[PDB]
């Protein structure tokens, strides 16, 4: 039976809860389960803001080192990336729902915070750090989400991030290979600094029976939309931003020959084709319909 | 059509069969088959290499270079006098009359695109017919047509994917 | 159309050959009705054919079949019509128009349906799409009539092959992408091992 | 709750109700007329869970009401659902209903 996990164990959370694995391993959380709904409302979330960053909050639990995201919600608030513990304007809004969620169904407990980074990967900023660090110093099991809406889009599979973050005075192991994502410089800086104080998790999707049996009953009508899918005009001005990126990128390593971080055309070379694969995926999704829908003849 | 099939053979027997010196209707067709392709660089070039015992001999072969004297000057109605001149059958005479469609329609989409209003007179010359015949070969294009002021006015006239999945390929390495 | 062959071919079946001849023009003139696929296909209707109530009979078939140009080729050989007859033909004529051509030209529309200036054609036009029969717009300055979607009048089992031919060259098509994918697919992972297993060979140098 | 959802979208209205079990019955018509009371056109959408339809088991439905033989009374006329098309979303559906669980090794891309 798949539905091992939708099950919510109530009296096995508090045994965990005094227990503590997280309090004698610094680094014992690694696994990260993200279930349906949880996936689509978050990315949901992002999106319908869209330019702007806007958090919310993730109900979840604790199973073996997987944190477990099982439902999220949004939260009213404003200023996410610019004030550290941006969720603080609406404390009521937190813990009302909760209160209102938990006599219609959604037993889960505070599990972690997610937020929207639209245009410049997934990972955690300064003023992210600062901001998970303090809410694993209080109201731990919390975790701290990422997405990347305009390029899960341009990408054309799910940008997204789950990380955590360390002590200040502990200091990290050295396995760590972590993958490239192009930061825009404006934003490469704040992110080179506080970028090697957290890790992240090792994310995973799955799904109900209900949930697997709907969506397959759901593509019988749903292949339609995939070849009407157009992603050129809907995400336009990620594309056009990510150029005066590109340009500014060759702009230093085009001096860094001459005169004057380490050869920064070898990441604008990889920026160049990761922007253009895009755009160039694009024109794949456009030929194939123009083959299809058009030349048929009368 | 097949001139062009025709003209390769001409000039590979100038290196291939002679000590230096080609055979004297080989040079009267790669002077005129130049002419017929508008390469009037190439069609310069051949005539001064002529040594001059086959250019005094062979005298017709001066009537093909007269013709290319015009289409350098651009004096079009002289190229169509120029190529109602020298018969010379069997070797020329044929690629001559190919000679003068390829100039004609060329003074045609050259006009077409270059007036928007023009003379009969000289349009008739331009691209070589009488006052008649340019008169009505333009109106049954329907091109508009003046009288009194004989102006006549010219209207101007996987494949893909594989393409695409390589410069992928090669951009992601 | 749904209620309105089901009202009206109850009583098709339930009538002679005089029954019919007023029937005919019942069913034709009452908007909603465009379609004719089982009123001429009747065994009693069939009997008209070529009998007295001939006149009637031909223009079932127009209205099944023809246009408007027709009708004005046949206007004594058929029935007189009214006006209410004339546009609703006057919107199937169109709409074979349109299942053929897609973007059609204003003039276009004076000819096939013999009218005499846009304001009619529009007009007439409105009530097709008002109808509920076509989908689209129009371009006044250009003098376009675009056309999203159209409905199928006829049935054509005179012509069901020219219906399946236009649909295998689609499911030509369906496979002249599909297999064109999977090998631009298959290629492209060729080319990401072919690069892998280069890259090996430029850094196994270094062990010298 | 219709606080709460005010202020995390405050653009969005509210349109109507949802419930799961067999097609449209009398339980629901009592419902139906306790949204009734709080807006002038709900909607309606009922799903079957472990539905023998190997087509899609959800259908929308409104309120209207006849004359039932000198009786005026509510009925529901069913309607139909075009799907959502947005380019965010739809690949949230492409990623769970299609999972890549260890089935992509060399990059690939295309
Ligand atoms: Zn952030």
């Amino acid at each position: 039976s798949i539905d091992e996990i939708y099950k919510y164990d109530k009296k096995q959370q508090q045994e965990i809860l005094a227990a503590k694995p997280w309090t004698k391993d610094h680094h014992y959380f690694k696994y990260c389960k993200i279930s349906a709904l949880a996936l689509l409302k978050m990315v949901m979330h992002a999106r319908s803001g869209g330019n702007l960053e806007v958090m919310g909050l993730m109900l979840g639990k604790v199973d073996g080192e997987t944190m477990i995201i099982m439902d999220s919600f949004a939260l009213p608030v404003e200023g996410t990336e610019t004030r550290v513990n941006a969720q603080a304007a609406a404390y009521e809004y937190m813990a009302a729902y909760i209160e209102n969620a938990k006599q219609v169904g959604r037993l889960e407990n505070a599990i972690g915070w997610y937020h929207s980074h639209p245009g410049y990967g997934c990972w955690l900023s300064g003023i992210d750090v600062s901001t998970q660090m303090l809410n694993q110093q209080f109201q731990e099991p919390f975790v701290a989400v990422v997405i990347d809406p305009t390029r899960t889009i341009s990408a054309g599979k799910v940008n997204l991030g789950a990380f955590r973050t360390y002590p200040k005075g502990y200091k990290p192991p050295d396995e760590g290979p972590s993958e490239y994502q192009t930061i825009p410089l404006n934003k490469i800086e704040d992110f080179g600094v506080h970028c090697k104080q957290y890790y992240a998790l090792e994310v995973s999707y799955f799904k109900s029976s209900l949930d697997r049996k709907l969506l397959e009953l759901l593509w019988n009508k749903y292949w339609v939309n995939t070849l009407s899918s157009s992603s050129l005009l809907t995400n336009a001005d990620y594309t056009t931003g990510q150029v005066f990126d590109l340009s500014e990128k060759l702009e230093q390593s085009e001096a860094q020959l001459g005169r004057g971080s380490e050869d920064k055309l070898a990441k604008a070379t990889r920026d160049s084709c990761k922007t253009t694969i895009e755009a160039i995926h694009g024109l794949m999704s456009q030929v194939i319909k123009d083959k299809l829908f058009n030349q048929i003849n009368i | 059509f097949s001139f062009k099939k025709l003209l390769d053979q001409c000039e590979n027997q100038e290196l291939e069969a002679p000590g230096g010196i080609a055979t004297p209707p080989v040079y009267g067709q790669l002077l005129a088959l130049y002419l017929l392709h508008n390469d009037m660089n190439n069609a310069r070039y051949l005539w001064k290499r002529i040594p001059p015992a086959i250019k005094s001999a062979n005298s017709e072969l001066g009537g093909i270079w007269s013709v290319g004297q015009r289409i350098w000057q651009r004096d079009f109605p002289g190229i169509y006098t120029t190529i109602n001149a020298h018969q010379w059958s069997e070797t020329v005479q044929p690629i001559m009359e190919a000679l003068r469609d390829a100039t004609r329609r060329r003074a045609f989409a050259l006009v077409s695109q270059a007036y928007t209003s023009i003379i009969a007179d000289d349009f008739a010359a331009f691209v070589g017919l009488p006052v008649e015949e340019a008169v009505k070969g333009i109106l049954e294009q329907g091109w508009q047509a003046d009288s009194t002021t004989r102006m006549v006015l010219p209207r101007k006239p996987e494949q893909q994917l594989a393409r695409l999945t390589d410069y992928v390929a090669f951009l992601e390495n | 159309t749904g209620q309105n062959q089901e009202q009206f071919l109850l009583l098709a079946k339930s009538a002679k050959g005089a029954a019919l001849a007023t029937l005919i023009h019942q069913v034709l003139e009452a908007p909603g009705v465009y379609v004719f696929g089982e009123l001429l296909d009747m065994p009693n209707v069939r009997e008209l054919a070529e009998s007295d109530f001939a006149s009637t009979f031909r223009l079932l078939t127009v209205f099944a079949y023809g246009t408007y140009a027709d009708y004005l080729a046949e206007a004594r050989n058929l029935p007189p019509l009214t006006e209410a007859q004339k546009n609703k033909l006057r919107h199937l004529s169109v709409v074979t128009l349109a299942a053929k051509v897609k973007c059609i030209p204003y003039a276009v529309l004076l000819e096939a349906l013999a009218l005499r200036n846009v304001r009619q054609l529009e007009d007439l036009v409105i009530e097709a799409v008002y109808a509920d029969v076509l989908r689209g717009s129009l371009d006044q300055r250009n003098q376009r009539l675009e056309v999203d979607y159209s409905i199928g009048r006829d049935i054509q089992r005179q012509d069901l092959s020219a219906i399946a031919r236009t649909l295998q060259e689609w499911c030509v098509g369906c496979e002249v992408v599909l297999s064109g994918i999977e090998e631009q697919v298959s290629r492209a992972n060729q080319h990401k091992e072919q690069q892998l297993g280069l890259k090996q060979q430029i850094e196994s140098e270094v062990a010298n | 709750k219709e606080e709460q959802f005010k202020q995390v979208f405050k653009e969005l209205e509210f349109l109507g109700w949802y419930t799961t079990g067999g097609p449209p019955d009398p339980s629901d018509i009592h419902v139906h007329k306790q949204v009734c009371e709080i807006i002038e056109s709900p909607l309606f959408l009922k799903l079957n869970p472990m539905t023998k339809h190997t087509d899609l088991p959800v259908s929308v439905f409104e309120s209207v009401i006849d004359i039932i033989n000198g009786e005026a009374t509510m009925l529901f006329a069913e309607l139909t659902y075009t799907l959502a098309t947005e380019e965010a979303e739809r690949i949230g559906v492409d990623h769970v209903a299609r999972m890549t669980a260890t089935g992509s090794g060399e990059n690939s891309t295309v």
